[PDB]
């Protein structure tokens, strides 16, 4: 999207690829997981994301 | 809560609530769900009757 002259363009939109996501890694047993998950659902649920 | 500490003893997670009474049982259910929020779990079925 910031390519000079819009030359370098990928193929498709990730149709034949992994198509994964990103997240927040917490330690196995961290009690902060539910609050972060509901905060992410709130941030997606209002267009702030 | 010590029974919740029993969930730290044998690492048991699948529990079922059975209370005959009604007055103390609601507060016991509230305390048990407050403790199960920490492990982000819930009891299977809560039971109150006469």
């Amino acid at each position: 999207g910031r390519d000079e002259g819009c030359k370098l363009v990928t193929i498709g939109s990730g149709y034949i690829f992994a198509t994964t996501g990103y997240g927040i890694a917490l330690q196995k047993g961290s009690p902060w997981k539910r609050q972060i998950d509901l905060a992410l659902l709130q941030f997606v649920g209002d267009g702030e994301m | 809560s010590v029974w919740f500490e029993m969930m730290r003893v044998y690492n048991w997670n699948h529990i079922i609530l059975l209370v005959s009474d009604d007055h103390e049982g609601r507060a016991a259910q509230k305390r048990l769900e407050t403790l199960l929020e920490e492990r982000e779990s819930k009891a299977e079925k809560v039971l109150q009757f006469d």
